[PDB]
This record gives structure tokens, C-alpha cells and sequence, in this order.
């Protein structure tokens, strides 16, 4: 049962650098916003979830190739345990 | 300066002898004291004129002249353990020269060389030259086969011969070319992929009988 | 480029229906292998010159019965 | 003294200066610190010098090696990039472990690339193994094919001795002494 | 007095003076500080100092590893991509080990590359070794080649004693006199 | 005095200096503080040093172990990378032990690595092991071969008399007179 | 007064001066403080001091054990570490265990490591020991070979006296005189 | 400074001889102790000329004269005990030579080592040299096949040998060539796995191998 | 001279080579073609192996 707990944190080691990625690059441009704002302040709230939308979706489209090269990896990894 | 303190320190793996067309010549022994011995004369510290003049180049040079006035001769090296009187080896049972000519050839050869003093001709057999050749070729135990024919024995080699059979036929090969040249008799190492060294037969109705050497060979399952 | 210079049959993993039918002009009768006989297999190089005493001696080494 | 190139390499200079010496013409390498380097040839010996340039395509483009367009920093590694990485560093490692072998002064080794046998169901197909080389002079040449073909027989999976292809040769006659001054 | 190389590296400068002083001439180590090192030589032994550049391949270049390709950086590791790290690192250490004999004074190893049978479905092939070592003078090398099969016989799972390759030989004649400056 | 190496190590250049006294020449070890030593010898020793460091290959390189290659500071890993880990501690742990016996000065041992074994339905296969040793002289070391083979065999799961090869030899003759200095 | 070694440690110099007293050169201890110990020797044994630090391969490394490759701060712990982080207690405990017998003075055991027999279906392999032994001198060391096997018999599950392996042996001569300082 | 002063402290394993063409001959013992008295004469701490000679490298030196001036002849090796009286092998069944020509063999191979008074040769017997191998191969339990045949005999050890019986071997042909040379008997230490591995096959004279349950193959009579 | 050396044979083909020597063709039934032999065996008298074998493996022949 020693591959059954290590597929398992496999998989909660991979949403971790799956998801971190995404969340950095929708944090950082909210950071970016924000720091703009310490001269000419002029803030509505609904404004920079456009830009926010186009940075994740930016990066989304860089990163797309890498995110499946690992999600098939690890897919043809864990079919091989189960049958072999 | 003289020339032979030009050289080295070890006034040893040099020798310089004087010519007779008014030149030095420095006898080395192999390819790298020779390019030890060029890269002086080369770069130019020295007045007078000056040669360099080497075993395996020197038989060669002289071998592209010898066959352009003397062809369909046989003979097999030219020996240089005494640079100043080397020794010819002829063949004996392949050539039809006599004393009087055997002196002008003898004549010819000395003016090619103007640090020799003079040539020795001496007539080695051709019986014995081959009979060594096989004699030590069954004692280091190698597969072989030998085809006669009239002016020439080869022996191949073939198969999947392993490491030390390897090394063994190459250090018996270079040690034999040494002494005699290959002019006379001629090896064929080669590796092919068959567990039988290049001996095969044929199956039939008595039992088996050996095939006749070929340039085919069967491939081996195994 | 079929380089032997004398006759006979090189036999490369011929399954027993194809190595009996090279056998069928020197033996000048035509020949019927059976269906459980014609799963072993023979390879090397043979030779032809009497071949009724080398089916002879083939059918004993390998284990096989012939009538003709 | 009209210059013909500039803007070189360290290693491009010794060699268009190695090639030019062999033609009885003499160069000069003037550096220019971040620039690069220069070569100039004397006033006559340019009309010769050219045509040496045109003839033997100089400068010489950098060597290419396989690795070199899939690398490793990229952002992506398929299993064709990782398969085409792996067998670009090993047909490099045997070249380089051809060099010390006695009596070779370079060496060049090709191996066949298959990539998509593993992605199918069927089986992959043999390997075939090509090199060249170059020996010392003096050396009998004939001899030495066999070495270098029991060497590359069991560096690989299953190959034969038929699938492997070494063709070798001896080195050129050595250049040693000056060119020359054009006297003018 | 003119320079030929310039921003070397110690190994490479090293092996540049032992081919130059292999061959008559004399050249001179100068250090630079940060940007390296510098080969400079006489004027009469330059035509000769830049054909042997030439045809030696000079300055080396680095040796390559096979789990150079494959760093361990990566936060995925393929099973080709760890199989392959564990047989560069065997591969390095059975060399390692060789120089630890009688009279050996170089060595390099090579084991196959089997990547396909730890992802598909076919049963792995054997695996082959293929060694090449220079030894000092005076040794009966033909005997020495018996332990060295016997050593790498049962270093892996189930090798034979035919594929196994090894190419050995003995080293060159000493070179242990000085040059000599050049006169004129 | 002219320098041929420098940024060296403490363990380096104490090996450098012991090949050079085995060859009849004197070298000279300077420390450098954070810069490592450096290792200077006269000036007519100069053309054999090089000679030596070429032929030796010197500087050593650190001595490769696998388990460098899978470094337990990784979070998560994999059972091919923990069983690769796992054998070779043990290969080290046995050769640790070996010092410790009766003339046995230095010793080294190598292990299969089964790693695929427990992948597929295939069943396990059996180990091998291959040592070697340098003996202190004096011992008729016939029959020392013997006690490591006992000792080693019921040091692992199940494992075969012929699947275990130990190539053991005597150490060299001592130096113990110096060197001495080249009049000028 | 020369260096060789510096900032060693504290059991390291004492190896260091334990070899190199056993041939008959004196050795000088030095503190440095933060930076470890050093050890000097005299001018007319620098070559032999030299020497045998090549042959012995002074100075030594820390001794590996099995559980510093499975450390405890590690977050996830498979069962793999579990079960060798276990195996590396025993293996470690009987070896202080039978230093406390009549007679010895130091020992070594090992263990072969089991690890896949509780992963699948496939029943537990039989469990085989070895040890090493240092006796004092004077003693029927012959006799003593039987204690050692009783005492390992039933330290685990169920061994034969077939899979135990002792080999043992008496200490080199005593050395208590000085070696002496060179006069010249 | 003295020659016997430039060498190391320990003044017993090198012997200079004073020769006799104005040189100073310097008698190493092994390769180790050639390089040490080498590096002397290369690096320039010496005025007059000398050469270093050994044992290996001497026997070798004057066999390149014995096989140009006297070619098929049979001797075995030349001792140097003492390095005044070279004591010279030469075979008795083999040999065709009266008392005058071994005098003048005896008086042209010494101009060939000048630091030499009197080379001895004695005649060594034929049958000796092959018993004395065979009762040595067969005191340390190897299998092993003798070939007997024109001009030598040949050993062959082949077979799968395990550990012990390669290091009882090494240690008997290191101590027979050192003392008889590699001239006349040869061994052959071919180490090979079992052939036909784990194959059924039906040996002599008729012979076949079975790949398989089904499965024949006729090649050469196993 | 002859001999047949046996490597984990099947009692099927050992049988067959000792065909030869024997100038009949041996059948061998289906029960006893599981036992399996091995090692080297020599063909000088096969009427007197026939019966000592048969009788050290438990069989019954007839010809």
C-alpha cells in the first residue's frame, strides 16, 4: 500500500504547483493596481477585474503546453502502476 | 654550432651521418622523433643543408623507383640496423639474375643512398618466409585459412573472433610486418557474425563434408 | 549472387512442407507431409545425393515415419 | 594590408589563418578587444586569399549537436524531445571516448534515430551506428576497423556487424615551414 | 612573440602545453586574472603551432555527462528521465573504480541504454558493457584482460562474457627532455 | 619557479604532490587562504610535470556516489528513487567494513541494481556483487579470498558463489627516499 | 616545519597521527581554534608522510548508517522509511552489543534488508546475518565462533546456523615506543 | 658531482657500469626505478654521456639484431645476474651450429653491448622447458589442453573459471615467462562462458543442436 | 564418440535422440511426457539403458 498513499500525494503535490501559477500572476496585477493608486487614487472596485482576466488568461496561454505535458505524464504514470 | 647539439639533451635517439653530395643526414627511429628532428631543420637554425631520413619512409621511397626500372622483381625489405651498410633481401626462387647483374643492381642501389657505403644483397628463401609465418600462427591458437596460390599466400581471418583473439592477431601481424613486408604474403582479419570462424560444411546422407573457402558465409542462429 | 559453387539445399528456418518440396525433384515422386508434422522446423545446409538414405537417416534422428 | 574580415572568433581565426598558411600566404590577427578580431593579408596576396575564402566557405559556421535544439531550459519536454536529448549526448560521449584511443586524432560518430516506435504497438527497428576517423601516418590502416567495430558492437542494445559503418583515413602531409614575405 | 589563445581554462591550458611541447616547440603560460589564461609562443614556431591546433581539435572542449541532460531542477521526473540519471552515475563510478588497479592509468566504461521497457509492454533486453583503459609499459596485457571480464561479469543482472568488449592498450614513449629555444 | 595549477583543494593537491614524488620531482605546496593552494615546481621540471598531469589525468575529480544523484531533500519520492538510495548506502556501508579486517588497506564494492523488479508481474532477480582490495605485501593473499566471499555471502537475500567475483592485488613498492634538487 | 593537513577534526587527527606513528615519523598537533585541528610534520619525512596519506587514504570520512539517508523531519514517511529506519536500529544495537563479550574489542554486524516481502503476496524471505570481530590477543579464537552464532541465532525471527557468517580476527603487534625525532 | 652521489640515498638498486665506448651504463631493476634515473639524465644534472639499460628492454634491444643477421634461430632469453657475463639460452634440439660459429655469435653479440667482458652461452635441453610447464600447470589443479605441434606447444585454458583459479594462474605464468620467455611455449587464457549455453545438443561426429522443442539445427559436429 | 547431454529436456525429446541408436521410432505417451531428465548420457548400449531407465523412472516399453 506504499503506492497507494504516493499517488495520492502526487496528486496533492501537483495541484499545488498547478494552481500556484495561476493565483500569483492573479495577485500580483492586484497588487499592481493597488500600488498604482498612491498618487491619482480615482478607485472604482469593478475595474481591474478585466486586467485581472486578461493577465490569467495570458498566462494561462504561455503555460498551456507545460500543463499538458505534465498532466499526461502523470497520467501515463499512474495507469502503468495500476496494470503492471 | 655543430648540428647534433641542436638536438636533445640524450645524444641517443639521433645519429647523424655525413653525406656523400655534401649534406647531414639524421637518421630517427620512428614518427615522432622524426617530427622532433623536422621542426629544427624547419624553423630554420641552421646554415648548411641537412636531410631526415627514416625506416618506413625511406624503403618506400625507394620501392616507387624500384619498380619503374626494375619491374617484376622479388624481394621483400630493405633492413637499416647498420645505416651505413644496409642489407637487401631478395627472393630466391623467383628470379632469374645473375652475379654480373646482381652487381649492377648492386651499383644502382648505392647511388640512390649517399650515406651508404655499400649495399649487401643476400637471398632469403621463400619457403622459409611463409612456414614462419604459419608456424606462428597455430601457436597462439587463432582460427585462420590459408589460401595458397602462385606468388602469394593470404590467410583470412573471419567470424566472431572475441577480445584476446583480438589482440593477440594483432600484435602477431605488427611484429611480423616488421620483419618481412608484406610483399609476399598478405593477412585479412576481418569480423563478420558467425559462431563457426569461418570453417563450414555440409550435411548429407554419409555425415558431414567440408566446404570449399568461399567469400559467402552462413549467418548464425544462435 | 547466389555464390556456392557446388549443389545443395541452404535451409534457413523452413518449417518442413518448404524444405521436403526442395527435396521433391531428386526424390521423383511428389511428397505429402501431414498437418502435425509440418510444425517442426529444420535450418543448415544439406546436401542431396542419395536422398532415399537421407530421408532414412533424417526420419530417425528426427522421429518421423514415411511410406511411399 | 586591406582587411577582408573582422567582427571573428578565437576559434574561427586559427582556422582561416590554418588555411591560408597552406597556400603560401601569410595573415595577421589583430584584435580589437570587444569587437572581435581581424585578419589582414598584405597588398598583392589579396586577389589569391580571396578566392580561398570563396572556395573553402569561410568563416566556419559553429558545430551543431542535436541537443541544441531541444533544450533543456525550455519550457516544454515531450517524450520525442527527451528521446532526441538522450541519443544526442551519447553519440557526443563516444566521440569523445574515441579520442584516446591510440594513434586518433578526431573522430565523428552517427547514430540512427528512431522516435516513434514507442508510441505505437510495434516493435522498434535495429540500430545502426556510422563514424569516421582520422589516424597518425606511419599507421596500418587496414588493421584498426576491427577494433573500433568490437568496441561498437556492445555499446548499444543489439546491433551487428553489418549495421556498422567505420571509413578512416591518415592525416595530410604536415606544414612546418614560413610562408613568406612577398618581396616587392 | 605572439599569441595564439587567449581566455582558456587551467585544464584546457595544460593539455595545450603538452601537445605543444610533444612537438618541438616551446610556448608560455600568462595569467590574466578574471579572464582566464593566454598561450603565447616564439615567431618561428608559430606555422607549426597553428597547424597542430588545427589538427588536434585544440582547446578541448568539456566532457559531457549523460545526467547533464537531465537535472534534477525539475519538478516532474519522467521514469526514461530517472532511469537515465541512475546509469550516468553508474557509469561514472565503474571508472572510478578502475583506476584503482594495477597499472591502470585510464579508464572509461559504457553500458547500454535500455529506455522502452520501463513504460511499454515488452520484456527488457540484456543489457552490454564496453570498456577501453591504458596501462603502463612492461605488463603482459593480454593476461590482464581476464580479471577485468571477471570484474564486470557480475556488476549488473545477468550480462555474458560476449558482451563484453574491452579495448586496452599501453601508453606512448615518455617525453622528459625541454624543447629548446628557438635560435636565429 | 613557474605555477602549473592553482584554486585547488586540500585533498587534490596532496594527490597531485604524491604523483609527482613517485616521478623524481619536487613540488612545492602554497596555501592561498579562501583560494584554495597552488603548486609550483622549478623550472626544469617543467616539461615532465605537464607530462604527468596529462598521462594522470590530474586534478581528480570528486568521487560520484549515487545516492548524490537522488537527494533525500526532495519532498516527495519516488520507490525507484528510495530503492536507488537504499543500495547505495549498503554499497557503502560494505565497503567501510572491508577496511577494518586483517591487511586490507583500501577496498571497494559494487552492486546490481535491480530497479525495475517490482514494476511488472516478473518475479525478482537474483543479486551480484564484485569487489575489489589492495593488500598490504607480505601475505600470501590466495587465500584472503575466501574469507570476504563468506563474509559477503550471507550479507544479502540470496545470493550464489560464482555470482560474486573479488579482484584483490598487492600495493606497490614504498617510496621513502626524497626527491632531490636540480643543480643550477 | 611543513603543513600537509588542516582543519581537520577532533577524532580525525588522531587517526591521522595513529598511521603515521606506526611507521616511524613524528607528528606535531596544532589548535586553531574555530577553525579545527592541524598536524605538522618535520622536513626530512615529508615524502614519507606524503605517502602514506595516498596509500592509506588519510584522512577518514564519517561512518555511514542507514538511518541518516531516511531522516525523522521529513513530513511524509513511507513505509519503505519506516521499515529501514527500523532495520537500522538493530543493525546498529547488537553491534554495541557484543562489544560488551570476554574478549572483544571492536565488531560490525549486518543485516540483509528485506523490503518488498510485505508489499505484495508473496510470503517473507529467510533473514541472513554477518559479523566481523577483533579479538585481543592470546585467546582460542576458534572457540569463540560458536558464541557469536548462539547470541545472533535468536535475535530475530527464525535463522539457521547456515546463514550466519563470523569472521573474526586477532590485533596487529602493540605499539608503545616512540618514534624519534630526526637528527641531522 | 658523481653519478653514484645524483641518484637517491639508497645506493643499491641502481649499478653503474663504465663501458667501453667512452659511456656510463645505468642498471635499472624494474620500470619504477628506470624513470627515476631517467629524469637525471633528461633534466641535465649530469656533463658526460650515459645511457640506462634494463632487463626487458635489453633482451628486446638485441632480439631486433638476432632476427636481420641471424634469422631462424632458437634461444629463449639472456640473463644479466651479473651484468659483467650475460649468460645467453640457446637450444640444443634445434640448432645446426658448430664450435666456430657459436664463437663468432659469441664475439659479434658482445660489440653489440659495450658494457659487457664475456657473453657465456650455454645450451638448454628441449624436453625440460615442456615438462617443467606442464608439472607446473598441472600443481595447481587448472583444467587445461595441451597442442603439441612443429615449433612450439601451446596451452589452452578455457572454460568458465571462477575467481581463484584466475589468480593461481596469474601467478604461475608472470613467474615462467620471467625465466624461460615467450619464445617457445605459449599459453592461452581464454576466458568464455559455456558454449551452447543452455542448449540440448547430441555430440560426435553427427551432430545437432536443438533451439527448441521443435526446433533442429545442423551445423558443424558438435 | 556419440552421447546426447540433456538440459532440462521433456522425456519426449531425450527419447527421440536415442532414435538413432535404436533403429525404431520410439512413441511416447502423453502421461509420460511431463517427467523431465537431465545431464549427460552416452549411447553404447541402449537395449540395457532402455531397461535400467525405465526401471529407475518408473515405465513400461514395448517393442
Amino acid at each position: 500500500m506504499d503506492d497507494l498513499v504516493f499517488a495520492g500525494n502526487k496528486a496533492l503535490y501537483l495541484v499545488l504547483i498547478l494552481s500556484g501559477w495561476p493565483t500569483i500572476v492573479a495577485t500580483i496585477i492586484g497588487l499592481l493596481v493597488g500600488l498604482f493608486q498612491t498618487v491619482t487614487q480615482l478607485q472604482e472596485q469593478t475595474l481591474p477585474f478585466g486586467i485581472k482576466l486578461l493577465g490569467v488568461c495570458l498566462c494561462l496561454f504561455l503555460l498551456s503546453g507545460w500543463y499538458g505535458e505534465v498532466l499526461l505524464s502523470y497520467g501515463r504514470q499512474v495507469i502503468f502502476l495500476a496494470l503492471a | 654550432a655543430e648540428l647534433d647539439s641542436l638536438l636533445g639533451q640524450e645524444k641517443e635517439r639521433f645519429q647523424v651521418l655525413p653525406g656523400r653530395d655534401k649534406m647531414l643526414y639524421v637518421a630517427a627511429q620512428n614518427e615522432r622523433d622524426t617530427l622532433w628532428a623536422r621542426q629544427v631543420l624547419a624553423r630554420g637554425d641552421y646554415d648548411k643543408n641537412a636531410r631526415v631520413i627514416n625506416e618506413n619512409e625511406e624503403n618506400k621511397r625507394i620501392s616507387i623507383w624500384l619498380d619503374t626500372y626494375y619491374p617484376q622483381l622479388a624481394y621483400y625489405r630493405i633492413h637499416f640496423d647498420e645505416p651505413r651498410k644496409p642489407v637487401f633481401w631478395l627472393s630466391r626462387q623467383r628470379n632469374t639474375m645473375s652475379k654480373k647483374e646482381l652487381e649492377v643492381l648492386s651499383q644502382k642501389l648505392r647511388a640512390l643512398m649517399p650515406y651508404a657505403d655499400s649495399v649487401n644483397i643476400t637471398l632469403m628463401d621463400d619457403v622459409t618466409a611463409a612456414g614462419q609465418a604459419e608456424a606462428g600462427l597455430k601457436q597462439q591458437a587463432l582460427p585462420y585459412s590459408r589460401r595458397n596460390h602462385k606468388g602469394g599466400v593470404t590467410f583470412v581471418i573471419q567470424g566472431a573472433l572475441d577480445d584476446v583473439e583480438i589482440l593477440r592477431a594483432r600484435q602477431f601481424v605488427d611484429s611480423y610486418y616488421r620483419t618481412w613486408g608484406g610483399r609476399y604474403v598478405q593477412f585479412a582479419i576481418e569480423l563478420k557474425d558467425d559462431w563457426l570462424k569461418g570453417r563450414s560444411f555440409q550435411y548429407g546422407a554419409e555425415g558431414y563434408i567440408k566446404m570449399s573457402p568461399g567469400h559467402w558465409y552462413f549467418p548464425s542462429p544462435l | 549472387k547466389i555464390p556456392v559453387t557446388g549443389s545443395g539445399f541452404v535451409a534457413k528456418d523452413d518449417s518442413l512442407r518448404t524444405f521436403f518440396d526442395a527435396m521433391a525433384l531428386q526424390l521423383k515422386e511428389p511428397v505429402i507431409v501431414s498437418k502435425m508434422a509440418a510444425r517442426k522446423k529444420i535450418t543448415g545446409n544439406f546436401e542431396f545425393h542419395d536422398p532415399n538414405a537421407l530421408l532414412e537417416k533424417l526420419s530417425l534422428q528426427l522421429g518421423l515415419i514415411w511410406y511411399f | 594590408d586591406k582587411d577582408l574580415l573582422k567582427g571573428l572568433d578565437q576559434e574561427q581565426a586559427n582556422e582561416v589563418i590554418a588555411v591560408l598558411q597552406m597556400h603560401n600566404i601569410e595573415a595577421n590577427k589583430i584584435d580589437s578587444g570587444k569587437l572581435g578580431y581581424s585578419i589582414t593579408v598584405a597588398e598583392p596576396d589579396f586577389t589569391a586569399a580571396v578566392y580561398w575564402i570563396k572556395t573553402y566557405q569561410l568563416p566556419p559556421r559553429p558545430r551543431v549537436e542535436i541537443a541544441q535544439m531541444f533544450p533543456a531550459d525550455s519550457l516544454v519536454s515531450s517524450p520525442r524531445a527527451e528521446k532526441a536529448r538522450l541519443y544526442s549526448a551519447i553519440e557526443q560521449r563516444l566521440e569523445q571516448s574515441l579520442q584516446t584511443m591510440e594513434g586518433v586524432l578526431s573522430a565523428r560518430v552517427h547514430i540512427s534515430y528512431d522516435i516513434d516506435a514507442g508510441e505505437n504497438g510495434r516493435p522498434p527497428k535495429p540500430v545502426h551506428l556510422s563514424a569516421l576517423a582520422v589516424y597518425e601516418r606511419g599507421s596500418p590502416l587496414a588493421h584498426q576497423i576491427s577494433d573500433i567495430k568490437r568496441f561498437l558492437k556492445n555499446s548499444f542494445a543489439d546491433v551487428d556487424y553489418d549495421n556498422i559503418s567505420v571509413v578512416l583515413s591518415e592525416r595530410s602531409d604536415a606544414q612546418l615551414q614560413a610562408p613568406g614575405t612577398p618581396v616587392k
